[PDB]
């Protein structure tokens, strides 16, 4: 009636199908007094107008049975009935608003779900899941009570059966709809990640792949939250480079994408200190080449592409500076440089090497613009301009020995004839360094 | 048989349905991520242009 | 086969309706930005009154 979540996963709706398939007599239970009569007519007569009036009038009456069980499948019955009326197209929002009415009324059925066998801690659990997130009734006491729920803790803990890890993951998203109630689900989060990084290892190796998807959409819901993203990284930090990787060969593009904006959102300027998480991540994680497959991909949705695009420009922000790059582009841009070993140590030069060219050697071009201008104008060579041309001799020579495709460039840019020109100049450092570039020029032809 | 191809149609609507619903989701997680992030960055021209 | 391929056209047509909620949805978190900031510019104005 009002809020209806849980119904997309077949999973949840085989479990329905067979717990609501069991074979139980109320009249039966009646005629044996094993409960209360009224319930047990109530409960039998709500069985044929359920399985084919409002509500309120078994509500009490469920409780009955629910606080007293003589009987597990009595009990399992009455939690299965319960989800159903929960879910129930009929009833839906009156239910609810039974549940809307009393709010202590819904906590001893949240005490008595989740007990004994696993088959009876699911449907109980789901309908209390289903109520505590609901409409207008929220408690941190019901959540802590599930949390620390001991039934449940094996059950989300299963690495065998998938059908109740699926449920309870379900569940804990389901729960964690709303941020405000997500708060011990932050701090109960602990447990939870021994699953998410159970399912990150499982990832690389039919509707299987929901799950995942259910707790990467956990973790970035969780990521919303800039606090619960401060610790993120700073928790387990395996788990974390194993997103993007993971990421690239899973066939759809759903939990990628969610992955992929988890790990934007632990890498966002939202977060404090984010650049580190990202720095390492791009270092000892290898995510430069990941982005750069990635920009190189495609993607049908949109969102997963401007997400992908955003996280490759927010990547190579601070990976041009490590070294950095943006040193010399500041020479560059002024026209005015100074010593500093950018062009002196290959590490250096080969953390550039990739951003020499662009589009059509764009970056060389501009690089050799400035030489270019201080040769058909300029061209009196005194102090500072001297050693600029002296530096970005080295330069463009450590830059045309790394790329032998740079020569051609060179021929239509005037600069061949300006570097031989450059052979004969008032410093006899200036006219090494040109002879130098000269060789190079020479080692190549 | 027509059974497994209306089977294969519901199936093919649950997929849509799970997509629509994982898309509704993610607006609303957007809707409150841009609904904070507009917020602190008014605030906090305000709290400048105050000072 | 044609109430299968109607299924398909209805969940495209449902997936257009998905994203134009979700389009509506980022209209109404720009306009409940806007009422905050609002809200807050108004805040700021009486405290600086108050001050």
């Amino acid at each position: 009636g009002a809020t209806k979540i849980l119904m997309d996963s077949t999973h949840f709706n085989e479990i329905r199908s067979i717990i609501r398939s069991r074979s139980v007599a109320w009249d039966a239970l009646a005629r044996s007094e094993e409960l209360s009569e009224i319930d047990a007519s109530t409960a039998k007569a709500l069985e044929s107008i359920l399985v084919k009036k409002v509500n309120g009038k078994t509500l009490i009456p469920l409780i009955h049975l629910l606080s007293t069980s003589d009987n597990e499948d009595c009990k399992k019955s009455v939690q299965n009935l319960i989800a159903e009326l929960l879910s129930s197209d009929k009833y839906g929002d009156d239910t609810v608003k039974f549940f809307q009415e009393d709010p202590k009324q819904l906590e001893q059925l949240f005490d008595v779900s989740l007990k004994g066998d696993f088959q009876t801690v699911l449907i109980s659990g789901f309908n209390v899941v289903s109520l505590l997130v609901q409409n207008g009734l929220h408690n941190v006491k019901l959540v802590e009570k599930l949390l620390k729920n001991n039934n449940l803790i094996n059950i989300l803990q299963n690495i065998e059966q998938m059908d109740t890890c699926y449920v309870c993951i379900r569940l804990l998203q389901e729960l964690a709809v709303i941020p405000e109630y997500r708060d011990v689900i932050w701090l109960h989060e602990k447990k939870f990640m021994p699953t998410l990084f159970k399912i990150l290892q499982r990832a690389t190796d039919h509707l299987g792949i929901q799950l995942q998807y259910h707790s990467l959409l956990l973790i970035w819901l969780l990521t919303f939250n800039p606090v619960f993203a401060n610790e993120l990284v700073q928790k387990y930090l395996s788990d974390f480079l194993d997103l993007l990787k993971l990421v690239k060969i899973t066939i759809k593009e759903k939990v990628s994408r969610l992955c992929i904006s988890i790990i934007l959102q632990c890498c966002s300027t939202r977060v404090k200190q984010h650049k580190k998480v990202i720095k390492q991540l791009l270092l000892l994680g290898n995510a430069l080449p990941t982005v750069q497959s990635l920009s190189e991909r495609k993607y049908s949705d949109e969102e997963l592409r401007q997400d992908i695009s955003n996280l490759k420009e927010i990547l190579e922000n601070e990976y041009q500076e490590l070294t950095s790059f943006d040193e010399y582009v500041a020479e560059l841009d002024s026209k005015l440089l100074c010593w500093s070993p950018p062009h002196v140590d290959n590490g250096f030069w080969s953390d550039n090497i990739d951003e020499f060219k662009k589009d059509n050697y764009k970056i060389f071009r501009q690089l050799i613009e400035l030489l270019q201008a201080k040769v058909r104008n300029g061209d009196v060579n005194a102090k500072q301009e001297k050693i600029i041309i002296q530096v970005a001799l080295n330069d463009i020579t450590h830059v045309v020995e790394l790329l032998p495709e740079s020569i051609d460039v060179l021929d239509k840019t005037g600069g061949k004839a300006d570097i031989m020109e450059l052979l004969n100049h008032s410093d006899s450092r200036v006219k090494y360094e040109a002879l130098k570039a000269t060789q190079a020029i020479i080692g190549y032809t | 048989t027509p059974n497994q191809v209306n089977d294969e149609l519901n199936k093919m609507q649950a997929f849509i349905r799970k997509e629509a619903e994982e898309k509704a989701k993610e607006i609303q997680l957007k809707a409150d991520q841009e609904y904070e992030i507009e917020k602190t960055n008014i605030v906090r021209n305000e709290t400048n242009n105050i000072d | 086969q044609k109430n299968g391929i109607a299924t398909l056209l209805q969940a495209e047509k449902e997936a257009h309706e998905i994203v134009s909620k979700a389009r509506k949805y980022r209209q109404d978190k720009l306009k409940q930005a806007k009422t905050d900031a609002a809200k807050e510019i108004d805040s700021y104005k009486i405290q600086k009154d108050k001050e």
